RNA sequence: AACUGU
RNA sequence: UCUCCAGGCAUACGCGUAUAACAACUCGGAUAACCAUUGUUAGUUAAUCAGAAUAGGCAAUAAUCACACUAUAAAUCACCUAUAACUUCUCUGUUAACCCAACACCGGAAUGCCUAAAGGAAAGAUCCAAAAAGAUAAAAGGAAAAGAA
RNA sequence: AACUAAUCCUAGCCCUAGCCCUACAAAUAUAAUUAUACUAUUAUAUAAAUCAAAACAUUUAUAAAAGUAUUGGAGA
């Protein structure tokens, strides 16, 4: 039976006026035969954090009646891609930018023994790195990406211009903007941000930027755009690019986000990762525009281009975002342009120990169905803007 | 078996480690393409020293790891950039493998003891030692480094001798798996290495040690970590080649490591000549292991505003000089 | 010290005793005394003796002069409260 | 000193160390909706360790909640929860929660509540079905598994269809 | 000081000062073989190793580098003429370098 | 100093060490408060040296020369403590009138006996301290039977004592 | 049936 | 040194000085030697081994080398938003041939590693009684080998 | 005249009389004896039966008048 009310609870002398009942307060200890004293509130003389209690939200000075919705890593959008596009006022073009694809077409871009080196790195990242027989994704997933970046970073010999960019750690990105009168905030942190001294080349011309006015953001009535976001009544308006002002590499080249959870239920779905990347990538791009052009709302004459790569060590997702407007109050008008490449598999499966069936080595200790094309797509993004 | 900590606060721990390792520690460095040293004075990335003021990150909850966390971030970034910057000059760096906070293990036997009591009283047992280290960074290459001195090189200096038992100095024995590791499995092609990087904790830093009255032990901490880390790391490499106690190495194994307290930087070079350290295997062995170390030197003075003042190129030159070295 | 969260010991400097060591240079008192020195008959000090030695002369002179009042009881040595002193007579808050 | 084991602070559909928190108030207005009829999807028909009948996960809007499964609930089915008393007969899909006024006489029902807002307390066992014996204006007769026929207001919520394991009463 | 009550400390409270010390220690020839700098001491079981460090540094002006301490269990096997177990007083051995 | 832990090298090997009488209480009272604190450490230093020598003698299975020295030092130290305590006690009584340094009161245990309860300092008050309230300072009703037994036991003790004296008296008459 | 110190 | 046997080492639990050295030869070992006995003295060393703040917001998708792949017994705090605190290494465990069974009881006694490099000794001496017990061998023969029902 | 053993007097008690009684430190009811917060804190219905009535059932004691009268399976 459904219970209304906690189931746990389910199965004279003082009145005299002008006189005070005697109580064991004088005794300084409880005795059943004496009346319970009336105790005024106790004062410790100092504040104990262990016994301290946080004040209620409404009493906070920063409390605001309007709700600020904050998006963080754990947030999972119910509508996935559709909600992200509406919130970020961006127009989606399938596939990577035409320029990015052409980067790896150049023979010089291709690394010498690129597939073999990736295969060796994959084997090292999965097996040789540690003494454990079967290392888990929590360990090799950070390692494989770092090793791949070093291999890509080794291309500075071919292209000295690559020396103008560096990667930072635990960069925090945050912005606040309004969509159709709805207050939206995106908070992103962790991972790494590749930054270069020069902005990434604009993918779409000003004429193309104006053409985005025709595009209309898709709606999903009656579910509100603020679904799955953290509703906040105590908040502060902030814009963060991951670095304080004065950074010599103000332009972020790529925004990485790694999902190293070993278990699939513990791992965000591919759609959710891209949705998280879109908001986080949009926030970083928006912060750059706000710093450069101030807090005014207007269509950006010079679009800002930023990239994001999300991988779990086996599946790789590549995202490129171009910020075309800062006038995000309206849902119609110039829209940001985003290029999406999803479900790029480095390898279908990897065996960390030899698989012997009927005294036959069916599977070696190496990646299964390894696809060097995925690394090429990753290589294209890294080299983009330099070659 | 005895558990050996590469970083330990025991007095004369380097001397005790040398006795267990049969290593002689000679003070100073081992006997012996322009790149704009001034460009590397800044290409070494004072930018990460600039980024520690710019790169925003969630504040540590402890409030004590803030200082230590900062040192790790700068060192990792500096190592990454330096490898890329020095790659064109030295092709070895291109083929090298970089290891971050990975474990190096070595298991060796030196000496013997008589059981004093118990059901096995009087029985003879060897003294077992295990060294487990996790260098902040180390570089693994597929080719052996050039020797700094020919094998069988002899010097008048004598290895330390310990009067008391190992247990008298704080040390405890435990029974667990014996492991010899080079930082990666034998399948990894890079069975050799270029350099090893170590970071001293705050507890062992100069300021606390001086307050604790163990100012003289600052160099000992540097030496103990260097000798333990390099010997264990070098010994594993030789075993990967098939050389063991009864089959001593036919070629000297050499390695170098750098230990920093966060400001000061020290350089150490180790050469492994003997794998026969057991009483039986070392019964008649004239060869001995040799280690060369240098005093810790500041790499800079302070970092105010958004730049670094007082950077010392000399320490960087040793890193540059070390990195440029390649086998002949 | 105090053990904080995470099972981590946090030594408290205030709770760590500091040994106050007297200066023995120029001090003529030693562990033993002469057999030449006569033994001392025990005369334990009492509140009456302490009051008589120090407080009585002040009040006696003041009372004859007439300059005696309740407000000036502290002048003769009364302490209204033990707070403010490092060593509090009652409740005893100081170690030997 | 007794604290019930059903002490989870937050209602969740994930198994709890497993036990899944069931919801017996079928018409609880979900988030981002007015107190008006709303629809839900039967995500999965799972097994409930603590109840004889199997529980079907019913999901609508932004809220996911476990509910008791009727005879023919399967994955992907559509479940409607209405408070409005239909002027005409309301479309009846097995497992839907509608006021007894909307339903016509003779429809098998389960998870009925004696009083409006009480929540499902009867016909929650396997093979138990309540017959709507009579319907007059705002009053209806609901036969509970105890064989007690009771008269309740049309506002009371009743779920159409018999409970899962239709042959529970026929077990031999 | 032993067998005495120590003042309870609260935030902002005074530093603890022991003007008179009841701790008494004895220097003992090491039973085992120890380094020459290492010294064995028998100290009251209520004394901490930090207390010994301050004790030697302040009272005797002795510089101390490292301290290792052990608690020796007193054998209770001994019995009297009435067959009543006699317990040896437990003592703490401190190895001070 | 390390030498202070040991006896004079000249005295080593001597049958005894010449030492005088211990400090008497009156002489310590004559000494100043600062002098008393200084003297305490001086006595303690000698006591530790004598204790240090004695322990080595136990290890060597040898007698301690002039063991009376330790007794004299201990007697002097004991005299010092009471003299200092006397001055502290007198002033506490004058300023506060309390006969005990620690707050306390008479309380009844669960056995019905009346015992002096020494108060403990807490950061919280008694009414907010459930554990202190959990401590029982009340006597159960069944203790009335025990109270009668205690009175009877006291009478029984006197009766048994008389019997013990009687047996002793028998020999007195027999002997005399 | 064989087998065997039954 | 030789001959031969083949569960050994750590932790848990329990035990609580049975540990080690010296000195004893009375008592304990169901006999000696020697100690496990008697007396006395000594012992086990840890920043790494082990033990000893608060209020809100929000969570669909097991594992099995987890990829494919199915299945049924249905199989996992985090992170955000605020509040509070602000510089730390003391205390305790560490010996042993050891415990539960009245006993130095042919019994009972968890886990990890390994299988001899670890760990051990069936012979107090003599005699070769009968009778009895166990083991081994059987000429011819086979109920006076492992096959069928 | 020998062995094993034996030898002893106070160790103390018993009943009345008399008499009511008002006899270190440190740690502790938390896990008693754990130097500071946890977790609120709490005994007890006729006394019965056994037993006697040779079992068992109502029932069965706990100054003189006087073991008179009554009561009682009129019986203990």
């Amino acid at each position: 039976a459904y219970e209304w009310g906690v189931r746990s609870t389910r199965k004279r002398v003082y009145e005299i006026p002008g006189l005070e009942p005697i109580t064991y307060e004088g005794k300084k200890h409880f005795v059943p035969w004496l009346a319970r004293p009336i105790f005024p509130p106790w004062e410790r003389g100092w504040n104990d954090p262990r016994f301290h209690r946080a004040a209620p939200i409404h009493e906070q000075t920063l409390y605001k009646e309007e709700p600020c919705y904050i998006f963080h890593q754990r947030c999972r959008l119910l509508e996935g891609m559709k909600q992200a596009l509406w919130l970020t006022k961006t127009k989606l073009i399938e596939g990577l930018p035409k320029k990015v694809l052409s980067l790896v077409d150049d023979p010089a871009n291709h690394i010498e023994n690129q597939e073999q080196r990736v295969l060796d790195i994959i084997s090292h990242a999965r097996l040789w790195h540690s003494t454990e027989d079967i290392p888990k994704r929590e360990t090799y997933c950070p390692l494989i990406v770092d090793s791949l970046i070093q291999l890509c970073k080794s291309q500075i010999l071919k292209h000295p211009s690559l020396a103008r960019r560096t990667s930072a750690q635990n960069c925090t990105l945050a912005t606040t903007w309004n969509r159709e009168s709805l207050l939206l905030q995106v908070r992103g942190t962790s991972s790494t941000i590749l930054s270069a001294k020069d902005p990434l080349p604009v993918i779409a011309s000003r004429e193309e930027v104006e053409a985005t006015r025709s595009h209309v953001l898709e709606t999903f009535y009656p579910i509100s755009p603020t679904i799955d976001l953290q509703e906040c009544h105590v908040y502060e308006v902030k814009d963060d690019t991951g670095f304080q002002e004065g950074y010599p590499y103000p332009h972020p080249h790529t925004l990485y986000f790694l999902e190293k959870a070993n278990l699939r239920p513990q791992r965000f779905l591919p759609e959710q990762l891209r949705a998280k990347m879109l908001l986080f990538a949009f926030a970083n791009a928006l912060a750059q525009a706000r710093l450069l052009y101030g807090n005014t709302a207007k269509v950006l004459e010079q679009p800002i281009v930023v990239q994001s790569v999300g991988t779990d060590g086996r599946v790789f997702q590549f995202l490129v975002l171009q910020l075309n407007t800062t006038d995000l109050a309206s849902s119609e008008g110039v829209k940001n342009l985003v290029w999406t490449d999803s479900d790029q598999l480095l390898y279908r499966h990897f065996w960390c120990r030899p698989v012997i069936k009927k005294k036959v080595v069916v599977e070696p200790v190496g990646p299964v169905d390894f696809q060097p094309e995925t690394f090429r797509k990753f290589l294209a993004l890294y080299l983009h803007g330099v070659v | 078996k005895y558990v050996v900590h590469p970083q330990i606060s025991a007095l004369n721990a380097d001397r005790w480690y040398q006795s267990f390792t049969k290593t002689v520690f000679v003070s100073g460095l081992p006997p012996a393409p322009s790149l704009d040293l001034a460009a590397l004075r800044a290409a070494v990335c004072d930018c990460i020293l600039q980024e520690q003021v710019y790169v925003r990150r969630r504040r540590p909850r402890s409030l004590f790891d803030r200082r230590q966390a900062l040192a790790s971030s700068i060192l990792d970034q500096v190592v990454r950039t330096l490898v890329n910057l020095l790659a064109p000059l030295n092709p070895v760096l291109s083929t090298a493998a970089l290891d971050c906070k990975r474990s190096v293990d070595f298991y060796w036997l030196r000496g013997e003891e008589r059981i004093p009591a118990g059901h096995r009283k009087g029985h003879i047992d060897a003294l077992r030692y295990q060294i487990n280290d996790k260098p902040h960074n180390q570089i693994r290459i597929s080719k052996q480094l050039p020797e700094f001195v020919p094998l069988d090189y002899s010097i008048p200096t004598e290895i330390p001798v310990m009067k008391c038992k190992p247990d008298k100095l704080p040390l405890f024995r435990r029974q667990y798996e014996n492991s010899i590791f080079t930082g990666s499995k034998t399948a990894d092609p890079c069975c050799y290495g270029h350099t090893q990087f170590h970071l001293i904790p705050d507890r062992l830093k100069r300021e606390r040690l001086i307050r604790q009255n163990q100012a003289e032990q600052v160099e000992a901490v540097f030496r103990a970590n260097a000798i333990a880390s390099l010997f264990a790391w070098t010994g594993a490499q030789a075993m990967y080649q098939g050389f063991w106690s009864e089959a001593d190495v036919t070629r000297p194994f050499v390695s170098q490591a750098v230990i920093t307290d966060g400001k000061y930087f020290s350089f150490f070079c180790y050469q492994l000549n003997t794998l026969a350290l057991t009483v039986q295997a070392d019964q008649n062995n004239p060869r001995k292991n040799l280690c060369w170390g240098s005093q810790s030197q500041p790499l800079y003075e302070t970092v105010e505003d958004n730049d670094v003042k007082g950077f010392d190129d000399g320490t960087l030159l040793q890193i540059v000089h070390f990195l440029l070295n390649k086998p002949r | 010290g105090i053990y904080t969260s995470d099972r981590k010991f946090v030594q408290i400097k205030e709770m760590v005793p500091e040994f106050v060591v007297p200066d023995l240079t120029g001090f003529k008192l030693k562990p033993y005394v002469n057999y030449r020195a006569p033994a001392g008959i025990d005369t334990p000090l009492t509140a009456k003796a302490l009051f008589q030695e120090t407080v009585a002369p002040a009040i006696e002179k003041d009372f004859k002069e007439g300059t005696f009042d309740a407000n000036n009881l502290e002048k003769y040595g009364f302490e209204p409260t033990q707070e403010g002193k490092l060593f509090q007579l009652y409740p005893k808050n100081f170690p030997r | 000193k007794f604290v019930s084991w059903k002490s989870r602070t937050k209602y969740t559909v994930k198994p709890v160390k497993n036990y899944r928190m069931i919801d017996f108030l079928r018409f609880r207005p979900e988030k981002e909706k007015a107190p008006e009829p709303f629809e839900e999807k039967v995500v999965v028909v799972r097994y409930d360790p603590c109840r004889s009948a199997d529980i079907a996960l019913v999901a609508g809007g932004s809220r996911k909640r476990w509910i008791i499964a009727t005879e023919n609930m399967k994955a992907g089915d559509t479940i409607l929860n209405s408070n409005h008393i239909g002027r005409m007969a309301v479309a009846a899909q097995e497992g839907d929660a509608h006021p007894l006024g909307a339903l016509p006489v003779g429809t098998l029902i389960n998870n009925v509540e004696s009083e409006p807002g009480r929540g499902a307390q009867y016909i929650r066992a396997a093979g138990t079905c309540g017959v709507l014996l009579r319907k007059v204006n705002g009053t209806a007769i609901i036969q509970l598994p105890s064989k007690r026929q009771m008269q309740v207001l049309e506002s009371c919520t009743a779920t159409v269809g018999r409970v899962s394991n239709v042959n529970h009463n026929q077990r031999v | 000081a032993r067998n005495v009550l120590y003042p309870l400390y609260q935030l902002g409270g005074p530093q603890l000062r022991v003007f008179r010390t009841n701790f008494f220690i004895q220097l003992v020839r090491p039973g085992t073989a120890q380094p020459e700098d290492t010294v064995q001491f028998r100290i009251p079981m209520e004394m901490t190793r930090v207390d010994l460090r301050n004790y030697l540094e302040q009272i005797y002006n002795v510089p101390v580098a490292a301290v290792r301490t052990r608690v020796q269990h007193g054998s209770n096997r001994r019995r009297d003429h009435k067959n009543v177990r006699i317990k040896k007083p437990d003592y703490k051995v401190a190895y001070v370098q | 100093g390390l030498e202070e832990f040991f006896d004079d090298p000249k005295n080593w090997g001597e049958e005894k060490v010449k030492s005088g009488a211990s400090w008497t209480c009156q002489q310590l009272r004559n000494k100043s408060n600062e002098d008393l604190h200084k003297l305490w450490y001086v006595l303690l230093k000698e006591r530790n040296m004598l204790l240090t020598l004695e322990q080595e003698a136990k290890r060597q299975r040898l007698p301690m020369p002039s063991p009376e020295r330790l007794e004299k030092v201990v007697d002097s130290m004991d005299n010092v403590d009471k003299v200092v305590q006397e001055r502290e006690d007198a002033l506490r009584l004058l300023q506060t009138g309390q006969e005990k340094p620690r707050p306390g009161a008479w309380r009844r245990d669960i056995f019905g006996r009346i015992v002096w309860h020494k108060f403990k300092q807490w950061p919280i008050p008694w009414y907010l301290n459930k554990r202190y309230n959990r401590r029982r300072f009340f006597a159960m009703p069944y203790v009335d039977r025990f109270i009668r037994l205690r009175i009877e036991k006291h009478a029984r003790i006197e009766a048994r004592k008389r019997s013990l004296q009687k047996k002793k008296e028998k020999i007195l008459h027999a002997k005399f």
